[PDB]
């Protein structure tokens, strides 16, 4: 779980949305700041991360199994749920799709982050498919 | 025995061993007795070609500290990789036999001298052009945070205590490889970790290092072990408090 979340701090902190949100939190006194500070790192290219596109990317959720789990495997499904979410190319977030390391070893991880990637995907849907399916 | 041991496959308590294994059957230097004459069905390796891919981290690094490159070569034609990355992944491994007979107190005693000059050569024709001598430096510089876990994994204080992998080391000559490490920059940094604190995030990694260990093992013994290692590193930490780690002292 450590290894994971300093994988991640740093992969979101290497992006041009981290430096954005670093330039507005630097001014709180948070230990947080304190904390955070040896992951930042000054680079003089912002990461750029992979734009995945998909044929179709419906039919990844299209899926009656994939949504009703079996009342015995919670987990496994919140799992398998997000990571079909980030798995395709819906979501546009640069932060989101550097957070899949993380949502495979917790699942309140998971939990939390999935109303942000059904959120994402709704925003910036066409011709109501998405929201239709 | 593993079971027994608590292990969770035989191919982790074998391999806990592999190197004093492999360390006493090439010491033992019989002509019969090759590294294809190793016994790898033991490790259940069903061909010598498995048996490489899996364990080459700790191959090479062998054949190499007894200057043996024909064979690492050979290692590497049926091993479907180039010999150069092969050296390259298991570069702490080999450092960790050279530098630190370099730093402490040479020509004291006559096998810790051989061994300090023979590691002197193998140094001397690593840096050849054929070899990855040419960017040696840049390698040495780029990732040190496992060169220093891999060496600070040798700590060894010699009481009933069993004893870990052959190659190990008393904590001064430790601290003497950090000093000759310092040294050895072209800014001759006063500690090694100045240099470390040119990268605040590298001490995390570190730590996380010696912790992952702390996980792999449930014996009593080597947890101690592995507790009197994060011991030297917190003290070391802790000595230079003054100068900052980079911001990274919270």
């Amino acid at each position: 779980v450590r290894s994971a979340a300093v994988t991640c701090l740093k992969n979101i902190l290497a992006t041009k949305t981290g430096h954005s949100f670093w330039e507005i939190y630097k001014m709180t006194t948070d230990p947080m700041l304190a904390y955070l500070q040896p992951f930042r790192t000054s680079r003089k290219k912002f990461l750029e991360v992979p734009r995945f596109d998909k044929e179709n990317p419906f039919e990844g959720l299209d899926d009656i199994n994939l949504w009703i789990p079996l009342s015995e495997n919670h987990d496994i499904w919140i799992k398998t749920l997000t990571c079909a979410f980030l798995d395709s190319g819906g979501t546009k977030c640069e932060i989101l799709q550097l957070l899949k390391p993380m949502c495979e070893v917790k699942t309140d991880f998971c939990q939390t982050v999935l109303p942000y990637l059904i959120h994402d995907i709704l925003l910036q849907d066409t011709n109501e498919s998405w929201r239709n399916l | 025995v593993s079971e027994t041991f608590g292990y969770r496959r035989l191919e982790d308590f074998m391999a806990s061993h592999l190197d004093y294994l492999v360390l006493e059957w090439l010491n033992l230097q019989d002509t019969e007795y090759n590294l294809s004459s190793f016994p790898f069905i033991l490790l259940n390796y069903t061909n010598i070609e498995d048996f490489y891919r899996s364990c080459y981290k700790v191959l090479i690094p062998h054949l190499v500290i007894r200057s043996h490159f024909d064979e690492v070569k050979s290692i590497a034609n049926q091993i479907q990789e180039d010999w150069k990355s092969l050296l390259t992944d298991c570069f702490p491994k080999i450092l960790v036999n050279i530098l630190p007979y370099f730093a402490y107190e040479g020509t004291r005693d006559s096998g810790m001298a051989q061994q300090r000059e023979t590691a002197t050569k193998v140094y001397d024709m690593l840096k050849s052009e054929n070899l990855l001598g040419k960017q040696i430096d840049h390698l040495f510089i780029s990732n040190l945070p496992e060169i220093v876990v891999e060496l600070l994994m040798t700590l060894h204080e010699p009481d009933l205590d069993p004893a870990p992998n052959p190659p190990h080391f008393p904590s001064h000559v430790i601290k003497a490889t950090f000093a000759y490490i310092s040294n050895c920059h072209k800014t001759k940094l006063k500690s090694i970790l100045e240099i470390l604190s040119k990268s605040p995030d590298s001490y995390q990694k570190i730590l996380l290092a010696i912790c992952e260990q702390a996980a792999e093992t449930n014996n009593v013994y080597k947890k101690h072990r592995i507790l009197k290692i994060y011991h030297l590193f917190v003290s070391l930490l802790l000595k230079d408090i003054k100068s900052g780690l980079g911001g990274a002292w919270a």
